């Protein structure tokens, strides 16, 4: 008989999540087959995703519907004429088990306060989920001190559908303002990765 | 991390009741299709009341098992603060409701005395 | 059998901390060291033993005169929404005291809020900045949020509140410039279901003065 | 005169059921007198879900009596117009929701799968 | 044994109403007592309203909660120490089967109009039931033909807590304009007594 | 056994009648007059005959072709809130025909709505004064009332139409003073639970002079 795959696993980026598995080398190549089931979907049944496929992975971005429905994934091999038994995978959350990217933070100065921008990652923004951020926490240093601030996603007089704003007063003496600010998810919240620090100096 | 508390004890029932199998898929879905097509909220609560009910009524058939008690009873303070805004007289009044016998000859008595009154307050004022 | 009752008991609701703390129960022919059991229930709910497992703390069969539920680690503890009711009692073996039972509580409706941590002030142009901390970090904004008030004075001079706003940074603007102002802190916890507030603590008086022009 | 057709089916079913009688007045009431204490229409919804489900259940009962059907079924419909705003997916919906059996082991493995996302939009949208 | 009261009947007339019975003639003076059961009060029992009173009547307006709650009406006879059965009543509604006064209507001339007030009846006077008003037919006859007026109570715009009004145009030319109105209750219809019908003419 | 099904059945919904008919059914060999069922039914309910306790009038086993829900009193009949599907059939004795089922129907969604009846017009300065009746009674005027329309114009002019009031008089203010104006009354039926619209039928035509000064 032939061998079941092994070390199902399934890795999520953006949304976007890839099915990975570990198989034993043969004599000949092995060709698989990636089956997606998702609940809610009226009488489901598996959706073939990759078809004898030779190599160990499969990109399933097209098969996600709810990012907060779980699915399952199993994947089977064939060598020859002859099939394996299905090796299936551990429920799968995209909000949950998947990472999403850190916020593009933009950062400019005006005369009584410093106006941050904290534009929502590229995954949101695109020409009725469940999955989207809830709070940002946004972690401003000052000299030696960081004091972490919360703007909403509710809010609509700080956010709307393309950025974030939060307003920051300042002084005339010498200052360096460093700001970091990541993203949490509404239901799990998973935090999303922290952008990459943007300072800005007062030189008056 | 920071995530409302019955995320952690939810998926703890999953695996009690071996809730995340692929087999859970099939036949459709019970409320998560239905509360899709309700976005005004006296819509909502009008389908919510009824799936409260029902868990209400499922936790208390497994009431006996211990394995699962704290995640029970930690999911119903959450649904009696974000359902009945923590107001513990809608939480009884709602119990009341419910446990209501529909066999009971005397209570349908009074539920045909007071069918008229009720009918009278159904539309919105 | 039946043992005297754990005296004048307490619950410690500041910030996030959630502390239950009693005085010490003793006997004339003491062998071997008392132990308590601490107990927590839901709005109608059924008692729980409070162990590792059910609330992440060990505060059964414990020799010690105090149980703290959010010294574990971050998040831990009663969730602030929730209506608790915990009760104690004393056993020494087959023996054992009456329940003691607290008052329920809801942390947000009970807690006394602290100061605002970490309060720096940089003087301005016939102004001044002030940047601190919140008094504990809450998981949910939207449920229960703070609203801070800044009592500032001239030196020699009648108070003044500005507030609320709900940044932990915000400007005093139009001041005498180079002017000694005194200023003090206070945070405001405001729960939309209970719409009724904590009025937090009061930091400590320091005064800066203000910048030339 | 002109008063809404459940009045006179409403009455109709007293009197099938001695409703008029003077011990109904005993042991308070089901329904009255906690609908006093709702006045948002949130809540008032919460509670008269309960209450309209309460009342088909009873209909389903006496579908075999055919003495009354005349005056359940009109009540029914009143209720479909009044209650579910003559929306049928309203109250197909609604139907489907009451006739799951919460013995059903099938059926309860689904609800603690979708409890998460029920919790999850149980608060009011922002 | 002593006989039982026969002929009880409730009648009200702006929420006051009077339980009324007949009984034969004897020797002695008999004494009756009245007791009342309302639905809808925790752990119901017959209330005393009038006790050993020697006619055939007894004023119940305090014991009228919600005039849309049933309530029933009991009645026994007491002569010397002995007492009779009870002659219980049938359910009464005082919304349903009670009657209200009439609006009280006042007419006014204005530029290029008619201005029509519709003072609600006496009975709701300050000093939450289902049981009001929800339309008012105003009958408005015009020379030889009347017109039926419909006014909502819940139109913020046309009714207040004091009165209704409603605006009619009119002309310079001999005309007679008569007025009367009456209400409608909201659950049972039951129609109100039908206003004085008050006249104006230009 | 079997009997052919009643040909092209009709609906009639105007105002407030409500009038099922169709057109005869006869056989070759007929011996004696063919009789007829009707039945109604609710959104989901059971099947009723059509009897004088059902509906208050008598719609079973009769000769005539049609049946008039409405002829007997005010307010009887359907409500107009309700959602009524009918069927029929003719049946000689022990034989009876197929079902003809018609569409489900509700009496304020499908009704057609006439034109205002005892249309009364005098003349004004400037103006004239417009009283009518509404085009049927409506029970309960919460649920469904009438919104009206005045289409007047200048003989000679272009169309102009003045509305919708909720008043049963309406004045047509700021015209030229002795001229000739010509008008219809067209009322529309609003039902808040649909938030679709009933256009009712316009008036017959009717010119009318303004006063002088
Ligand atoms: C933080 O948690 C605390 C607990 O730690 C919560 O505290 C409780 O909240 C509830 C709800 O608000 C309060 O209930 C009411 O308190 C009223 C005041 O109590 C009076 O009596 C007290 C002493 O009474 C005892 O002693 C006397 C004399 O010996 C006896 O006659 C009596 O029978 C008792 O044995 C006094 O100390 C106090 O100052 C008052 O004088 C009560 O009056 C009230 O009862 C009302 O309601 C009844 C129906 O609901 C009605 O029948 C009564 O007649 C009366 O009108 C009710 O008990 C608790 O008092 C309060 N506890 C404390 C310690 O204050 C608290 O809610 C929470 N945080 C916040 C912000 O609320
Ligand atoms: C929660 O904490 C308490 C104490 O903080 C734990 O109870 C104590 O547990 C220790 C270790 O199990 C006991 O000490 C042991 O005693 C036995 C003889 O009884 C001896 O053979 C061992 O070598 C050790 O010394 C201690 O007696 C016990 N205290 C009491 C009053 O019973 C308790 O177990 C903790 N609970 C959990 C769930 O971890
Ligand atoms: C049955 O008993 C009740 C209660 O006594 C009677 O109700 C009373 O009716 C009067 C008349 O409508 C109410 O008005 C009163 O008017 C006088 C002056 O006209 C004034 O001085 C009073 O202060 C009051 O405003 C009165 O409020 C009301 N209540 C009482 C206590 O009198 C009712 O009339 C009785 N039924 C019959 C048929 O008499
Ligand atoms: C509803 O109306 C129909 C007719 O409009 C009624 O059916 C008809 O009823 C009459 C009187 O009962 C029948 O006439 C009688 O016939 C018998 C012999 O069958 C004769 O002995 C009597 O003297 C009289 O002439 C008529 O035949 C009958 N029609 C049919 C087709 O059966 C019907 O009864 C009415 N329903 C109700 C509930 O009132
Ligand atoms: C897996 O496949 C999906 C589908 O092609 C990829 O998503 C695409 O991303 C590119 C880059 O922005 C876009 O140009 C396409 O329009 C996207 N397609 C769809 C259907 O959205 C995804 O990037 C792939 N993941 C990996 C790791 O390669
Ligand atoms: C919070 O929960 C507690 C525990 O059930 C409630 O306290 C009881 O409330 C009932 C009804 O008000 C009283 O009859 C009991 O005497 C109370 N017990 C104690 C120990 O006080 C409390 O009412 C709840 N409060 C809210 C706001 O939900
Ligand atoms: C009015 O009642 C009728 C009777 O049930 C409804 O008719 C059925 O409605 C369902 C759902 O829309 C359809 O699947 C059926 O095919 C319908 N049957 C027929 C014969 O058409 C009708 O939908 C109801 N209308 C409203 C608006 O509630
Ligand atoms: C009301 O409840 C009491 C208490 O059990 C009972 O004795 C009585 O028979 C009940 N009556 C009715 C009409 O339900
Ligand atoms: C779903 O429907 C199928 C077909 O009737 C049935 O065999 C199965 O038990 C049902 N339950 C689940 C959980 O799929
Ligand atoms: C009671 O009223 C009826 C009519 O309702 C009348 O016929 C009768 O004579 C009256 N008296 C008695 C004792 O029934
Ligand atoms: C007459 O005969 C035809 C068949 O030729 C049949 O359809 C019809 O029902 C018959 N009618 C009677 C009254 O026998
Ligand atoms: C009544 O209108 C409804 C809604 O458009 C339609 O579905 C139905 O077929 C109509 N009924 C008749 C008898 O024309």
């Amino acid at each position: 008989s032939v061998p079941t795959p092994t070390n199902v696993t399934i890795e999520s980026y953006n949304m976007n999540p890839i099915v990975y598995w570990e198989y034993q080398i043969m004599p000949q190549v092995p060709v698989f087959t990636v089956e997606v089931k998702n609940y809610g979907v009226k009488n489901s049944e598996w959706i073939d995703a990759c078809i004898n496929i030779s190599h160990h992975y499969c990109n399933i971005s097209d098969h996600v519907g709810d990012p907060s429905n779980s699915l399952w994934v199993r994947v089977k091999a064939r060598v020859g004429q002859k099939e394996s038994a299905y090796a299936k995978s551990e429920e799968f959350a995209v909000c949950r088990d998947g990472k999403i990217g850190p916020p593009k933070l933009d950062i400019r100065k005006e005369e009584k306060q410093i106006m941050i921008d904290i534009f929502h990652p590229s995954v949101f923004v695109n020409g009725e989920t469940i999955c989207y951020i809830r709070v940002y926490n946004v972690y401003v240093r000052k000299n030696g001190s960081e004091i972490k601030y919360k703007i909403l996603t509710q809010n609509e007089d700080d956010c709307d559908e393309i950025r974030c704003q939060l307003a920051i007063p300042v002084s005339s003496l010498n200052s360096q303002y460093c700001v970091s600010a990541e993203g949490v998810l509404n239901v799990w919240g998973v935090t999303t990765e922290k952008s990459k620090e943007v300072c800005i100096t007062i030189f008056n | 991390g920071s995530q409302d508390p019955y995320v952690k004890e939810a998926e703890n029932l999953k695996k009690y009741f071996n809730a995340g199998h692929s087999d859970v898929a099939d036949n459709g879905t019970l409320f998560l299709g239905i509360l899709k097509n309700w976005k005004e909220e006296s819509d909502r609560k009008i389908m919510q009341s009824q799936i409260v009910s029902f868990y209400f009524k499922l936790f208390k058939n497994f009431k006996d098992d211990q394995s699962i008690q704290k995640s029970v009873e930690t999911i119903k303070e959450d649904m009696n603060v974000k359902f009945f805004n923590s107001n513990k007289k809608k939480r009884d009044d709602f119990e009341k409701l419910t446990n209501y016998s529909v066999t009971d000859l005397n209570v349908q008595r009074k539920a045909i005395h007071e069918l008229i009154q009720v009918m009278a307050e159904l539309s919105p004022a | 059998s039946q043992l005297p009752a754990p005296q004048h008991p307490k619950i410690r609701l500041y910030n996030a901390e959630q502390v239950l703390s009693w005085e010490p129960v003793a006997l004339s022919n003491s062998t071997r060291p008392v132990v308590y059991q601490v107990q927590f229930k839901y709005t109608d709910s059924k008692w729980f033993t409070a162990d590792i497992m059910s609330i992440g703390v060990n505060c059964t069969q414990i020799t010690a005169t105090e149980c703290d539920f959010t010294a574990a680690s971050p998040s831990a503890g009663f969730p602030m929404d929730f209506n608790v009711t915990l009760r104690l009692r004393a056993e020494l073996g087959a023996l054992h005291s009456a329940w003691v039972t607290m008052p329920w509580f809801q942390h947000y409706r009970n807690v006394t809020v602290g100061p605002p941590e970490n309060i720096e002030v940089t003087p301005g142009e016939g102004s001044l900045i002030i940047r601190f901390s919140s008094p504990f970090d809450i998981a949910d904004t939207s449920t229960a949020f703070f609203c801070y008030y800044v009592h500032y004075w001239e030196k020699g001079g009648i108070q003044q509140v500005k507030g609320p706003f709900r940044s932990n940074s915000i400007s005093l603007d139009n001041l005498k410039p180079s002017r000694v102002y005194c200023l003090q802190v206070q945070a405001q916890l405001l729960w939309n279901k209970s719409n009724i507030f904590r009025v937090g603590h009061l930091s400590n008086i320091s005064c800066y003065e203000t910048m030339a022009d």
